[PDB]
């Protein structure tokens, strides 16, 4: 007669709250469509770079801390710094990028529905487990073998990164050179 | 052709060498005789190619 | 002292014209089982880089200016070094892939592994 | 003024970076070998851990099935396999405890 | 004035230490990685500096059949 | 996934089940007989499974409704507390602990 | 419960229902981080057969590694009972001390030697079982045996020495 | 499914421009972060750190890839004076 | 655990901020006092007993006057950048170990994260000259973001050399690694050019274009008002103690000492305290020492001395550490 | 309620405050088309060059925490990659694209 | 001479890194039980500490007996989450 589950809060230890997770989801969609509807392509850029940030704090909240920081720094750090720079010099009349949104109302409308109806159903369940009475909890247990001597995530990656898949860290040292000398070609006078 | 021949087998081979559980990793014994015999069946081929039809010149 | 198990990994096996000696042979086993043949081989291509460069200038002359040639040369004669010297190692790595004809080194590879066997060596070393 | 000769500055330089390293050297071969020392402390007691975890998993493993059964009338198959997979997700009651 | 590294090379270098010191000694010290690479585990050898052995970062499964061991069973228990 | 390399430094979680599917694959697939990769098709499931868990998510909430429904219909005169419930299994808390138990 | 690392954890799941019958009944080892920690290398002296022979039979059933080994998985627990029953009978003050600083002091081996050194003597002495680190360097002294430890942040009195077992 | 929506205010960057060049470089740009959540979300899944590096290489040639259209774009201001095509 | 979790996460971030901000307000006093002790002269002494208030003052005085903000362009926009500045200035003193796992968050990507709140702090400075809606005011601005991601990729050149000694992104490991030797004497290059580069990064003399009035189109923080000033004054003033604070921990040895848990912190917070102090003192004294750089002769420094160097240690540094066999282990230690 | 988080609302609040108070007490009156000039491509060169250079300092911090694993053969790769991005390096000093003079 | 006005705003500096050191060592140290924190905490820490708990009730508590309490084998926290796997 005795209930053999037992559930209770967890007092230390406890783990952050899953409703965060839904702030920064809407804050990222505001962000973006504040992205494509502002007048001023700075303004733009500065909603980008709070889309940036959003997402960077999401995949900081789930745990994955290298990833999430790097965006901080390379993409609002370097590359948004970059758009900024150009935006921010050259010459901008803002009636000359404004186009009448409401022409694009009912394609943006049709667009949507098809985009999104084929795209959904790609998605694993993973992804959409927890997204729109029976909610399904997980449950996560320990092992001592698997954790004599745990990696963070950066260390896992760099474990790999430089042996085991090397030829990626080639190619991409390739295309920066590329980016490098392409770029200072077709800008600098020789 | 149906059926795909692995343009890597030492795919079999990966796999993180670090915090392994004890019984974690499948058996392969029965995979690595598959291609042992791949392997000796090849050297026969040849073996029994350029000693054979050599001994006619 | 047979270790019991003498195909521990999965390989890759490749249709080839002559037996397989190693399908991933230590840089200085390529280096040893050259043959006199690779080095001309070899040399001659990497002077092929420059003496083309050269060639052009002497028809086709490109106008430069007072040291321009000299530099160009230089590049092309690494350019030639390299491209000789990965030509050359192609040409010995080949004969331990079984893809070239390759009698001479079954037989150099056959006595130098039977050898570290007798001496207790591990076959490809430490 | 001595002080400000680049000679005996290079010379003090190099000293204080040649020491520096030679401590290095000792430092992280120690740090080194106090970090074997704590992995062999882990491996000695990773079965007896394991085992207890192994038994509880062991445990609610049989719990779960003989829920299923009974409330359920038999076993839905997850996988095909006959493999221990450790859950995703967990029946949990409606309510978690009062206090 | 200025030399060139192909006509006179040392005179070149030595030019280059005095005249652009940063970025001179920038390509010393980034050859200096090689060279020690190449001289200094040779020579550790000699001396008798042998390398440490790996760490254990896993559990050290031990090779061969197990041992048929006997002892602690469960008659053993209380 | 199936690289075999975990975010912890291990292997990941799922290589197990791409290691026996690809072992399946390749020791009962030839060009002699094709139809041999049909005994692979369980074992495919097996790692889909692994790696989305449709099928467990399925059963989970199929029993947990079963659970909740058949609690409903019990009555119960003094379920544990919180506060017992954390004092299970400890030194000196032996009442609680067979409270939590109902021993 | 798998092993990812959980991150918005709020509540625990507890299942009171025992092992079936069918299961022999081993009691579970009562000791904490601390002092299983300071008894760690003479629990890897006498149990470590019994140690490699679990994760064996673990490795010899994929899969299924934790039903198939529990006979196994029961003889560990019985022979690191044993450990930790024969130091609290011989050792049990210089058991205390050790763990106990090493419970101060972020469960770090090397800010406890003379603790240590005082209980690998006893425990030497009482249960003739010696503390083994493989693969040590073999030109340096082993580090666990240094009177100097550069990492201690309290430094080490010169009187107190390590045990060395049989000088 | 934050990265589905996320991926559609990209593709709406499109739909809803028409004489914005500018906004066209960030559609790209949301577009690409969409799709580097949804493997990175994936990844975390299904406990592979593949998954993660796959992530770091996309970045890295976002990055270098917004290096070269800024760049392109530099390049044709010099001799235009506008980013504003006259629709 | 004792007590509440919230009471005791309450308790540690004001032991953190409260004391940090009292800190940042006598370095602005003593950088006064420091550089007229220099000068021949005194420094505050009137503004409070032996001139102890005059922060403070200047604070208040600054915060009571009124602010002129742009034409009208956007008053959300006006005070986003310099909010921007201060808040990411300060974010940084939350993984600072005031002893052995003593910060506010105890992370084990400590440094990438003190790399990436350093790098979000940068965009307040762009995006408040842009909003100032004047050509010389922003091309200034500009300047002064040009300088600053330039010199953080020497101190990420640099950082990223004392990670290879310690094998850990986390502070207190970088610490605890130095128990061996402060790195100040195996990277004692790499410490000149980190302190060098902290410098630039903080827009401090000879670097400080930002606020040179003198030069004839520089100065564009000259232009900041009443609350404005505040923010980005307490933003510059956090940032070069918390820059002082990250060398003392890279390379001079962090906390470590030159039984009770009271007297244990006291020293350890004395330590670090004691050595931040000198750096502040060097950071005073060079502003009084030097003329101003010009921009295009610090942006050549940047990138024709300091980063060729720093990629020549790149690659000797870990070949090093291979030849002799010291890489060190990446598991947790110490 | 963690350090962390308490922490940013803490210095949240302070900006807050110090915008309150000059919001609220400081006094206050509102006092209260332009030419286009050519901009210096240096600027987006700084940026340019700052920008790959970060992101290939970032590669190489996995390695900085993953040595001890990665031994001689990570670092090979580590080198090859650091010797193929001085080379782009060497390229931006030799045409002098940061205005040497 | 020595000029000593110049030099008490570093003595007011260095006075409050001594506090934060101080007061974090105390309420760090009172939080854990009046005993020494703990600090670069991995996985097997985390869950050495959660073990600990379940033997006496304290995160960091200790005890060195060799028998288990009853309903030690029960109480295993299996932690439950809603949303990010
Ligand atoms: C380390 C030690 C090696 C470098 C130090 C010695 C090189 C001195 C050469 C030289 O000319 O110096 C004077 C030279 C300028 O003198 P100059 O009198 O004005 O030259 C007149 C003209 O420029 C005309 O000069 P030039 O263009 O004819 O010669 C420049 C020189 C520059 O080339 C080198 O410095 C070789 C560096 C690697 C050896 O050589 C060449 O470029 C011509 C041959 C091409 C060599 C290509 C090597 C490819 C290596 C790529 C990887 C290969 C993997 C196998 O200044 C330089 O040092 C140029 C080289 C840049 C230095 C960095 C080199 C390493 C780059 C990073 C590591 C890459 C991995
Ligand atoms: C290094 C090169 C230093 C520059 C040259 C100094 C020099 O030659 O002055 C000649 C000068 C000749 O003596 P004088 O001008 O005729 O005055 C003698 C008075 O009777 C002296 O009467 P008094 O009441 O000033 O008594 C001095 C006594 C009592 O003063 C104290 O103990 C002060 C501490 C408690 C507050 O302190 C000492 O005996 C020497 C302790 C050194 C305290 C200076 C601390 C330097 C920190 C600099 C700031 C950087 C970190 C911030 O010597 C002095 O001024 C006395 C102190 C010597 C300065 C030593 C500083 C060494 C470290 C420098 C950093
Ligand atoms: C949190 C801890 C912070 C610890 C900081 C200690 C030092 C800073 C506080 C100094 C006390 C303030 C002060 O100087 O009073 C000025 C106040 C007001 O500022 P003041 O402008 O009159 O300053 C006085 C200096 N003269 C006279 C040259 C102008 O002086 C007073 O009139 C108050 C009445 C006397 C108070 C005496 C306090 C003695 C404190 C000794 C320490
Ligand atoms: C601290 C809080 C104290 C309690 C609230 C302040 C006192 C009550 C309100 C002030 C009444 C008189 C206001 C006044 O004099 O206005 C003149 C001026 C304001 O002039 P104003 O009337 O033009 O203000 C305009 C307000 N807006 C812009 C919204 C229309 O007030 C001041 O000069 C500030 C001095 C008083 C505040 C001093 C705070 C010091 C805090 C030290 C700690
Ligand atoms: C709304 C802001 C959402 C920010 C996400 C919160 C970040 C966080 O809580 O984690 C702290 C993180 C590292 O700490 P970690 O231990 O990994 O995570 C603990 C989570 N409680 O540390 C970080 O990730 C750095 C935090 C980034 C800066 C956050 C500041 C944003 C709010 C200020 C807005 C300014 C206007
Ligand atoms: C400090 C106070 C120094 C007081 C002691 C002193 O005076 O030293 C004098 C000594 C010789 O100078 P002297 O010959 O007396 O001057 C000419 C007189 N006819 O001067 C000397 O030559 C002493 C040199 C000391 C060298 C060791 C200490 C410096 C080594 C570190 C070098 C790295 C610093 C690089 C920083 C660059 C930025
Ligand atoms: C950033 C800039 C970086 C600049 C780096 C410049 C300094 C590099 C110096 C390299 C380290 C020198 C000291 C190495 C060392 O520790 O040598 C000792 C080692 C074995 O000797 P050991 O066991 O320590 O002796 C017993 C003492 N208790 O014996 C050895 O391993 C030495 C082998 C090489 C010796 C010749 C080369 C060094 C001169
Ligand atoms: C960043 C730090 C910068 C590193 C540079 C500091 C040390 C440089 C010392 C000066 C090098 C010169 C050594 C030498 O042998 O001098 C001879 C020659 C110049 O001849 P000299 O007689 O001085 O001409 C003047 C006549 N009145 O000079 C030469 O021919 C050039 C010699 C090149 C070999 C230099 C080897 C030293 C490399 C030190 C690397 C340090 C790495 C750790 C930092
Ligand atoms: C903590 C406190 C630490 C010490 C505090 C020092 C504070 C100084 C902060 C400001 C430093 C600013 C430097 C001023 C010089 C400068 O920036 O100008 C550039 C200068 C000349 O440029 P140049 O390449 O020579 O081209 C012109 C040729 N006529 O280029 C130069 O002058 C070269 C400067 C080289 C600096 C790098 C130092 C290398 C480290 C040496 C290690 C010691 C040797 C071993
Ligand atoms: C022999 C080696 C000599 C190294 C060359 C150093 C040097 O001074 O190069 C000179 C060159 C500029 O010389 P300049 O006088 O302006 O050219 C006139 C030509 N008519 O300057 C250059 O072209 C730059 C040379 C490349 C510098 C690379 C800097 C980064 C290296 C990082 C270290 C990794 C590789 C080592």
């Amino acid at each position: 007669s005795q209930i053999s589950l037992l559930l209770l809060k967890e007092i230390y230890t406890n783990g952050s709250t899953h409703i965060m997770l839904d702030i920064l989801s809407v804050l990222a969609v505001i962000s973006g469509i504040c992205v494509i509807i502002s007048k001023n392509p700075i303004v733009s850029v500065l909603h980008l770079i709070g889309l940036f940030a959003y997402v960077s704090f999401y995949l900081i909240l789930i745990g994955l801390n290298f990833v999430g920081l790097s965006y901080l720094i390379v993409y609002i750090g370097a590359v948004s710094i970059l758009f900024l720079f150009i935006l921010m010099l050259i010459n901008i009349r803002t009636s000359e990028l404004q186009s009448n949104t409401s022409n694009s109302i009912p394609l943006t409308i049709l667009v949507g529905i098809i985009i999104s109806s084929f795209l959904f159903k790609m998605l694993p369940y993973g992804v959409i487990i927890s997204n729109q009475k029976n909610d399904l909890f997980f449950i996560t247990s320990k092992i001592w073998d698997g954790a004599l001597a745990e990696n963070n995530h950066i260390s896992s990656i760099g474990n790999i990164m430089y042996t085991n898949y090397n030829v990626w860290l080639i190619l991409a040292s390739f295309i920066l050179l590329l980016a490098m000398v392409g770029a200072i070609v077709i800008t600098i006078k020789p | 052709s149906r059926h795909i021949e692995l343009k890597y087998p030492e795919v079999f081979s990966h796999g993180s060498p670090f915090n392994v559980p004890a019984g974690f990793y499948p058996n392969l014994d029965h995979v690595i005789e598959h291609y042992r015999k791949q392997h000796l069946e090849e050297e026969e081929r040849k073996a029994k190619k350029l000693a054979a039809a050599a001994a006619a010149a | 002292n047979t270790p019991t198990q003498t195909y521990q990994f999965p390989s890759k096996t490749v249709k080839t014209d002559y037996p397989l000696i190693d399908n991933d042979p230590h840089f200085t086993r390529v280096i040893r089982y050259a043959r006199p043949s690779d080095y001309a081989h070899g040399l001659a291509a990497a002077a092929a880089g420059p003496a083309a460069l050269w060639l052009m200038e002497r028809i086709s002359p490109s106008q430069v200016g007072r040291g321009g040639f000299a530099k160009a040369m230089r590049l092309a004669g690494f350019i030639g070094l390299a491209g000789g010297f990965l030509y050359f190692y192609q040409r010995s790595i080949l004969r331990f892939y079984g893809m070239s004809e390759n009698a001479r080194e079954v037989e150099m590879d056959m006595r130098e592994m039977t050898d570290r066997v007798k001496a207790g060596l591990p076959l490809y070393g430490e | 003024r001595g002080l400000f000769r680049p000679r005996p500055l290079l010379a003090g330089a190099a000293v204080l970076m040649l020491y520096g390293w030679y401590k290095l050297v000792k430092g992280i071969r120690e740090q080194n070998e106090l970090a074997r020392e704590k992995m062999w402390a882990r491996i000695h007691l990773i079965p007896l851990l394991q085992a207890e975890e192994d038994r509880d998993h062991v445990r609610r493993y049989l719990a779960d099935q003989a829920r299923e059964k009974g409330l359920l009338g038999e076993n839905i198959k997850v996988y095909n396999s006959d493999r221990y997979v450790r859950p995703t997700f967990a029946v949990t009651p409606s309510k978690p405890a009062q206090e | 004035t200025t030399p060139r590294f192909w006509s006179t090379p040392l005179k070149y270098c030595r030019w280059a230490a005095r005249e652009r010191p940063a970025l001179f000694f920038s390509v010393v010290i980034g050859a200096l990685g090689p060279v020690t690479l190449a001289t200094v585990p040779p020579l550790r050898r000699l001396i008798g500096d042998v390398d440490a052995a790996p760490i254990p970062l896993t559990y050290p499964i031990p090779p061969g059949p197990r041992k048929q061991l006997k002892g602690y069973d469960d008659d053993t228990e209380d | 996934m199936a690289s075999g390399y975990g975010l912890n430094g291990g292997p990941s979680r799922c290589f197990p089940f791409w290691q026996e599917l690809l072992a399946c694959y390749v020791t009962n697939s030839s060009e002699d007989n094709p139809d041999g990769k049909n005994k692979c098709i369980p074992v495919m499931e097996d790692y889909y499974e692994c790696l989305h868990h449709r099928k467990e998510a399925a059963r989970v909430r199929a029993l947990q409704a079963a659970y909740r429904e058949a609690e409903a219909k019990k009555l119960q005169e003094n379920p544990p507390t919180a506060g017992q419930i954390r004092n299970l299994g400890l030194l000196n808390k032996e009442e609680d602990t067979k409270k939590v138990h109902c021993a | 419960m798998a092993t990812r690392k959980p991150a918005f954890n709020q509540h625990v799941l507890l299942d009171t229902t025992p092992l079936p019958d069918s299961i022999p009944k081993v009691k579970e080892i009562g000791a904490s981080s601390a002092p299983l920690l300071s008894a760690s290398f003479f629990i890897g002296a006498r149990c470590k057969d019994y140690n490699d022979d679990y994760m064996q039979c673990k490795n010899e059933n994929p899969g299924r590694g934790e039903f198939e080994c529990l006979k196994e998985g029961r003889r560990v627990t019985r022979c690191a009972r044993s450990v930790l029953k024969d130091i609290n009978t011989h050792c049990l003050e210089q058991f205390r001390a050790h763990w106990q600083c090493l419970d101060n002091n972020n469960q770090q081996l090397w800010q406890c030697r003379p603790a240590e050194w005082k209980l690998n003597k006893c425990v030497y002495e009482n249960l003739k079982l010696e503390k083994v680190i493989p693969d040590q360097p073999k030109n340096s002294t082993p580090v666990h045996l240094r009177q100097r430890q550069i990492f201690a942040h309290h430094a080490i009195p010169p009187w107190e020495r390590p045990f060395i077992p049989g000088q | 499914n934050i990265t589905l929506i996320l991926f559609l205010i990209g593709i709406l960057g499109f739909v809803l421009n028409r004489k914005n060049i500018i906004l066209m470089l960030i559609s790209i740009e949301i577009m690409l972060l969409s799709i580097t959540f949804l493997i990175l979300l994936s990844s975390l899944n299904m406990d592979d750190i593949i998954g993660q590096t796959y992530a770091i290489y996309i970045i890295v040639v976002a990055g270098a890839e917004s290096a070269i259209g800024l760049g392109i774009l530099v390049a044709f201001y010099r001799l235009r004076g506008s980013i504003a095509i006259e629709y | 655990m004792s007590y509440s979790q919230t009471i005791n996460s309450l308790v540690e971030v004001v032991l953190v901020l409260v004391p940090s901000l009292v800190g940042i307000a006598y370095v602005t006093v003593g950088e006064r006092k420091t550089m007229g002790s220099m000068q021949r002269r005194l420094g505050p002494n009137a503004v409070g007993i032996y001139g102890l208030l005059q922060a403070f003052a200047d604070a208040l005085k600054l915060l009571l006057k009124e602010y002129v903000g742009p034409t009208q362009a956007n008053l959300v926009l006006f005070f986003l950048g310099p909010v921007i500045t201060l808040i990411f200035s300060l974010l940084g003193y939350a993984v600072i170990p005031y002893g052995p796992g003593l910060a506010v968050n105890d992370l084990s990507t400590g440094i990438l994260y003190m790399l990436a709140v350093s790098s979000l702090a940068t965009y307040g400075i762009l995006l408040a000259g842009w909003s100032a809606n004047s050509k010389y005011a922003f091309l200034g601005s500009l300047r002064s973001t040009a300088q600053l991601i330039s010199y953080e990729l020497v101190l990420s050149s640099s950082i990223l050399l004392v990670i290879m000694l310690s094998g850990s992104l986390s502070l207190t490991v970088i610490v605890e690694s130095q128990r061996a030797i402060w790195y100040i004497l195996p990277l004692l290059p790499v410490f000149i050019i980190f302190f060098i580069g902290s410098v630039a990064e903080t827009n401090r003399a000879p670097f400080d274009l930002a606020e040179a009035e003198s030069e004839l189109v520089s100065g564009f923080m000259t232009e900041h008002a009443a609350v404005i000033f505040v923010f980005f004054f307490l933003a510059e003033y956090g940032s070069i103690v918390l820059m002082c604070i990250l060398t003392s921990i890279l390379f001079l040895g962090g906390y470590l000492l030159i039984n009770a848990p009271t007297v244990e912190g006291s020293f350890y917070g004395l330590s670090l305290g004691v050595k931040t102090s000198i750096l502040i003192f060097v950071f005073i004294w060079t502003r009084a020492s030097f003329p101003r750089i010009r921009f295009d002769q610090l942006m050549s420094f940047c990138w024709t001395v300091l980063l060729p160097i720093l990629f020549a240690l790149i690659v000797l540094v870990p070949c090093i550490l291979y030849s002799f066999n010291i890489f060190p282990v990446n598991i947790s230690l110490l | 309620m963690s350090a962390m988080s308490i922490y940013i609302i803490f210095v949240s609040i302070i900006a807050i405050l110090f915008l309150a108070i000059d919001l609220i007490f400081a006094p206050h009156n509102p006092y209260k088309s332009q030419s286009r000039s050519p901009f210096n491509i240096s600027f987006f060169i700084y940026g340019l060059v700052f920008l790959l250079l970060d992101l290939e300092i970032l590669l190489l911090y996995p390695f900085a925490v993953s040595e001890y694993v990665n031994s001689a053969y990570g670092l090979a790769a580590a080198l090859i990659f650091i010797g193929i991005i001085t080379i782009g390096f060497v390229y931006e000093l030799g045409h002098d694209a940061l205005k040497v003079h | 001479p020595v000029p000593f006005e110049t030099l008490i705003p570093y003595g007011i500096i260095i006075a409050m890194f001594g506090v934060t050191g101080a007061g974090m060592a105390k309420v760090r140290h009172m939080f854990n039980g009046d005993k020494r924190h703990r600090w670069s905490v991995d996985q097997w820490d985390k869950q050495q500490m959660e073990r600990d708990r379940r033997l006496t009730g304290h995160l960091r508590g200790q005890t060195d007996n060799p028998i288990a309490p009853p309903g030690f084998e029960f109480n295993n926290p299996w932690k439950v989450x809603x949303x990010x796997x």
